[PDB]
């Protein structure tokens, strides 16, 4: 019986010293996971290609391939806003998804398109309060005009990922192609690769996380 | 209907979380805190000893019957051969890792932990490959098909079940709302999840006994199984589930174990109950594993059984 | 009938007339066959490089005609499209806005 | 499956676009090969290092003859068995050495001969057809017991029929095809020859369904024919069909390589100097398609893999590993039951409605199993796996 | 069952190395004789180690000029001739990573037994009680 | 009924068709509607491509049904 009580006395403070080491974190509390234990505390302890020009080409030759196919036609034609910055969308701090840019961008440089489904005003009124009512609480409306809204709250683009920050470091201009009035959005300072997209939303709570900032989003 | 064989298991000492049958219907390995009972089928037990700090929650074996993985608290997951002691410590996870599973060629593993992620973890190597971070919750349970190995299920405690790829860890298809996108009071935690044999269709268990098959091609539930009775229905604890293919089988079946001793049988085709055990009453069934025509039961307790 | 040899290759540019040129401008005794119609590709491939700039920036600027400017921004803006145009001088194209920073306040 | 769930349009490109690995090896790799399905891929090394890495990891997962018999210079051929067990290979030290893959220490057989070796090719039983350097015959060796037996200037390159593994195909130092009938064991009387170029012959491919055909002269151009056979193996014919070649530079083929099943696509490998890009031409009408750009080197070699549906080739001055791969984005839209994307602002049209507020016994089978993928790859084909080896891993 | 597994690690340094270690010696004799035969030109060939035979009677003179070829104890080559690699140069390196193969495998498989030693003293240890 | 043929450009066509109607009147009508000659197009549904020969009805769509139409683009 020698064994049980040398091999646990070794094995035993070998392990909890190399837990030790290995835990740069606080220790938290946590017993098995046989226990029921949901432990739906607020605050978690835990965490939280190539160039532009080979782009370019590669899309003129994509689209002067359309082009030359269209000779058999109309139900072709592409978002001339093709122009857009390589981001990704993953778990985020202001919030809980986010975009994050895949690549080191420049300032006054244009990132995507905030694209959805056009309706009017009174429209958009009911969504959001037929939203408000089943626990969307989740506004993803934007306004092109007076009189028309864009909706992206069930179709839209990866833009509907960008959170609203006291700091700001894209803003939304309205441009004007083929006529009509669309929402893009540009860098306002030079933006880091890995770096979350801040954008302020000029609404008119606030999980800021700024150095400088204010505890409403109104 | 299914007769039983022998409960030949040790109820003695601590809890154990389950006991999942060898890939050759040849060996049982059981769990109780800091190791591990190994029961030949032959009447006999061998026993492992661990380098966990902590109890664990889960183990599965290894395809071809040499190695055995096993995820303790301690935030470490750990891999130890059969024969030549433990081989490999995955360190990367900052939270109580809970399930565990690798693909058909045991060529890289799969472990959720409560860090609202999962990992994919290379096997041979024992190094990282992937993570993949697609939950606000608690990721209880992964699982990848025996027949394909390029999907996985991940069900979570917030109703959320999601489907990645082995390959590049992408979202492909989710099945449920969370929080955000339902009202805030039904949601329903999912506890265990399981693929069909054929990988086309999902089984899953949620905390209010319910059993539902999904078709994950159409993203709709088609079969639904449930007590009529809502006494155990309700649960608290990872209440094992899991599936009968019967070798040559008609129709499979469906098993389940409520926090009763209790163990059900239905047939998915037709849902009507065929048959109940009990006990063979006593304490939580923690964990069914079954194998071609054979199933062993764990109860919370160290009460093992299993049946033919 | 007749069919364009500059539609032959997909091209915009003229290829009989890049032949014609280097036939009369005197720059070697025979041009093969397939020199104007490489010559054109190129042409036209660095073209619509600036072109598109030059068209990115005038619509970053919400005007919608191309205008000497605009070509001055597409350029001076670019890192290698400023190399081949190192010595040109744009007629009415301004400069680009650069301040030094020891002259910046403090 | 996680191909029925993708969505059919980034998943149904006709070929890799872009590099995304690049693998290096210590040696120099001089062939290249695929599993029979995409699991594996068996490297030979410069110096008759024999690996095998696996397309999950990119890391090594067996070296064959790590106990004995392995390779000591420059291997020249690996041909994989239909299963996933046998694995053929041969190398400049002129022997042949067939490996069974359960047991991967030392080698099952092997024969060794008198000349380097250009080429060995998979029979079934078991029975190999290989190249000898500088002969004017190929090999029959049918090594369940080690025997070997034998069968226009030389013989470079072998090749049998996919549909009728009886035909065998054969190019010469001198311009000349020449097809063969097994219609024995022993004892192969030809069918038909020919002529069609004053060139050594390099390389002979041919389509998964005989319906295609393609040659690599000595010339600058590449032959392509569309072959057909009938009457009890008798009955065989060409008809050129096109010649491709490099336009501007007249440059030549290292490798080529056709596509799956009807062949609609061929891609090819450069070999002079500033040559560092893959062309991939149609076969129907022959036009250029695509050029692949991502190499900095001479590529020797070339091997499509139709179930991952990537290309992987070898450089020659360094010896690494290159793989371009079909590339799928991560899709947002998936993260909920119906988030579709759009690109363009859609309008919206309005029911008169909106503005006013206010069993199931479906067939399920889940002991089928599905035979056929998006892209048309036969699954439930056997795939046996290679036995980890723990000694190798304790250190 | 433990002895079986790894008592073949004595068969492996043991049998098979001392087998290929002497048709790695014999290699010797068969350089020298063709060695001291073509000192006395043509490039010595292989093919005259299978046995080590070397069938010949007075090798400086059965190689001369009557009969170029080794008609007894018959060389590949004929001439100055690049069919072959002549592999009787350097042929020893194959069978000496032959033999290096053998030798890092049993340094290998020593360890191995150590660790299979370590867990099975725990093995009696547990089984004591 | 109506069905959706999704084109890869970001166009969806809602079709009218009938569940008796063959899959070659549905490239027809594809035809009728758009011009794009039946024979270039290339039409998938759940995973499997719907083969020339068999009906509409044979793979059991129903009203507004979404499916891909993907191009055999060439030169
Ligand atoms: C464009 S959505 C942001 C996307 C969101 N993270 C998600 O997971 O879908 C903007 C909405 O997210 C929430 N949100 C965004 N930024 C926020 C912030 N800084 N503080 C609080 N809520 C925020 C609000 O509900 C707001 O209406
Ligand atoms: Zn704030």
């Amino acid at each position: 019986s020698r064994r049980k009580v040398l091999e646990e006395e070794k094995a035993s403070d070998w392990q909890i010293e190399l837990n030790g080491t290995l835990f740069d974190s606080e220790l938290q509390p946590g017993s098995s996971f046989k226990a029921e234990g949901f432990r739906k505390i607020a605050d978690k302890l835990k965490i939280n290609v190539s160039s532009s020009r080979d782009n370019r080409a590669s899309n003129r030759r994509f689209q002067q391939d359309i082009e030359a196919q269209k000779a058999a036609i109309l139900l072709s034609l592409n978002q001339l806003n093709k122009r857009k910055k390589p981001v990704m969308f993953a778990r985020s701090a202001i919030h809980n998804w986010g975009l994050y840019a895949l690549d080191s961008i420049a300032a006054k440089e244009m990132i995507i398109e905030y694209v959805g489904e056009r309706i009017r005003q009174p429209v958009a009124e009911m969504r959001e309060k037929r939203y408000l009512k089943n626990g969307i609480g989740s506004s993803y409306l934007f306004r092109v005009d007076e009189n028309t809204v864009i909706d992206a709250t069930k179709k839209g683009g990866i833009a509907r990922f960008i959170n609203h920050c006291c700091d700001p470091n894209c803003t939304a201009k309205i441009i004007k192609v083929g006529g009509r009035r669309r929402i893009v959005i540009y860098a306002l300072r030079d933006i880091a690769a890995s770096e979350e997209l801040t954008y302020d939303y000029k609404f008119e709570p606030c999980l800021c996380g700024a150095p400088n900032c204010k505890g409403f989003l109104n | 209907m299914f007769q039983f064989v022998t409960p030949v298991g040790t109820q003695n000492g601590l809890k154990a979380t389950c006991a999942k049958i060898s890939p050759d219907g040849q060996f049982l390995a059981i769990t109780q805190g800091l190791n591990i009972l190994i029961y030949d089928i032959r009447t006999v037990s061998q026993t492992l000893v661990t380098s966990h700090a902590r109890p664990f929650s889960e183990l599965c074996w290894s395809p071809d019957g040499q190695c055995i993985a096993t995820a303790s608290d301690d935030f470490s997951v750990e891999i130890i051969h059969l024969s030549y002691g433990l081989l490999h410590t995955f360190i990367g996870h900052t939270a109580p890792v809970i399930s565990l599973t690798f693909n058909r060629k045991g060529n890289l593993l799969f472990t959720s932990s409560m860090d609202e992620s999962i990992k994919i973890w290379d096997t041979l190597n024992g190094s990282l490959m992937k993570t993949i971070s697609a939950h606000s919750e608690a990721v209880v349970s992964v699982d990848v098909p025996m027949n394909d190995s390029s999907i996985l299920s991940s069900g979570s405690y917030d109703g959320l079940i999601r489907i990645f790829d082995a390959e590049t860890g992408h979202c492909l298809k989710t099945l449920t709302y969370d929080k955000d996108w339902k009202r805030e009071n039904g949601v329903v935690p999912i506890s265990q999840v399981k693929f069909s044999e054929n990988a086309r269709y999902l089984l899953v268990k949620s905390l209010d006994g319910v059993v539902k098959i999904w078709d994950c091609i159409g993203g709709c539930v088609v079969r639904t199984f449930q007590v009529q009775p809502l006494e155990k229905g309700v649960l608290h604890h990872s209440c094992g589930m899991d599936f009968l293919n019967p070798e040559d089988g008609s129709t499979p079946l469906v098993i389940s174990g409520y926090e009763n001793g209790d163990i059900y049988c239905w047939n998915s085709d037709t849902k009507s109950l065929l048959q109940l055990l009990d006990g063979s009453h006593s304490s939580p069934v923690m964990s069914i594993h079954c194998f071609g025509n054979i199933m062993c039961s764990l109860a919370l307790n160290g009460d093992c059984c299993l049946w033919r | 009938k007749a069919k364009t040899r500059s539609s032959r290759a997909g091209l915009q540019f003229p290829v009989g007339r890049v032949h014609r040129l280097l036939r009369k401008g005197n720059y070697a005794e025979r041009v093969g066959a397939g020199a104007p119609v490489y010559l054109a590709a190129v042409l036209e491939y660095l073209t619509a490089e600036i072109l598109e700039l030059a068209g990115n920036a005038a619509r970053d600027n919400k005007k919608t005609r191309i205008i000497p400017r605009h070509l001055q921004l597409a350029v001076r803006n670019d890192e290698e499209l400023n190399k081949l145009l190192g010595r040109v001088t744009i007629a009415q194209g301004g400069v680009l806005p650069n301040i030094q920073s020891v002259l910046l306040p403090k | 499956m996680n191909i029925l769930l993708q969505d059919p349009f980034a998943v149904l490109k006709e070929h890799p676009e872009k590099l995304t690995h690049t693998i290096e090896n210590p040696l120099r790799t001089e062939c290249l090969q695929f599993s029979p399905c995409g699991d594996y891929l068996a490297l030979g090394c410069a110096n008759g290092a024999l690996v095998i890495y696996d397309m999950d990891t990119f890391r090594p997962i067996c070296v064959p003859g790590n106990m004995l018999g392995a390779h000591v210079r420059p291997i020249t051929s690996i041909a994989w068995s239909p299963d996933g067990r046998l694995l053929l290979t041969s190398s400049r030290d002129w022997s042949i050495k067939l490996w069974d893959l359960s047991k991967p220490s030392k080698p099952l057989k092997e024969i060794r001969f008198d000349s380097p070796i250009w080429g060995c090719q998979w029979l079934d039983r078991r029975l190999c057809v290989a190249t000898i350097f500088e002969e004017s015959d190929a090999y029959v060796i049918d090594f369940s017991n080690d025997p070997v037996a034998s069968l226009h200037g030389y013989v470079l390159v072998c090749t049998v029929h996919t549909k009728h593994p009886n035909i065998i195909i054969v190019g010469t130092s001198k311009g000349w095809l020449d097809f063969y009938k097994f219609h024995s064991l022993y004892q192969t009387e030809c069918i038909h020859s020919l002529k069609i170029t004053s060139s050594n012959i390099k390389h002979l491919i041919v389509s998964q369904n005989g319906e295609r055909l393609a040659i690599n002269c000595s010339d600058r151009t590449i032959r392509q024919y569309e072959i057909s056979i009938d009457d009890e193996n008798s009955a065989v014919e060409l008809t050129l069909e096109h010649k491709y070649q490099d336009v501007i530079n007249k440059l030549q083929w290292n490798c080529i390589l056709f596509s799956n099943n009807t062949a609609e696509y061929l891609v090819a490998s450069t070999h002079g100097s500033s040559a560092h890009e893959l062309y991939i031409w149609e076969t129907t009408s022959g036009t250029l398609v695509r050029v692949l750009e991502g190499a900095e080197e001479e590529l020797i070699d070339i091997n499509w893999d139709f179930y991952s549906m990537s290309i992987v080739s070898n450089g020659f001055e360094s010896g690494n590993v290159y793989v371009w791969s079909v590339v799928i984005p991560p899709k947002w839209s998936a993260l909920a039951p119906d988030f579709e994307e759009v690109e363009e602002n859609v309008d919206y049209l309005e029911k008169e409605d909106e503005f006013d507020e206010v069993e199931e016994e479906i067939a399920i089978d889940l002991r089928t199993r599905e035979q056929y993928d998006v892209r048309g790859n036969n699954l439930l084909v056997e795939r046996f796996t290679i036995p980890t080896d723990y000694t190798r891993i304790i250190k | 069952l433990f002895k079986k597994k790894l008592e073949l690690l004595e068969v492996y340094l043991g049998w098979l190395d001392n087998v290929y270690t002497e048709m790695r010696k014999l290699d010797d004799d068969a350089a020298s004789h063709v060695e001291c035969g073509k000192e006395d030109n043509i490039c010595g060939y292989c093919s005259t180690y299978e046995r080590i035979p070397c069938s010949v009677e007075e090798f400086v003179r059965d190689f001369g000029s009557n009969e170029e070829a080794t008609k007894i104890h018959e060389v590949c080559t004929k001439w100055k001739c690049n069919r072959h690699l002549d592999w009787v140069s350097t042929n020893q390196e194959q069978y000496l990573q032959q033999i290096d193969s053998l030798e890092s495998m049993q340094e290998r498989l020593q360890h191995l037994i150590q660790a299979r030693k370590k867990q099975l003293n725990i093995q009696y240890y547990e089984e004591i009680l | 009924m109506q069905i959706f043929v999704k084109t890869l450009t970001g166009k969806t066509i809602t079709l009218e068709v009938e569940p008796s109607d063959t899959i070659e009147n549905v490239k027809a009508k594809i035809q009728d509607k758009e011009g794009i000659p039946p024979d270039q197009q290339r039409l998938i549904f759940a995973g499997k491509q719907l083969e020339d020969g068999r009906t509409l009805s044979d793979y059991n769509i129903q009203k507004e049904s979404t499916l891909h139409l993907v191009l055999r683009l060439r030169g």
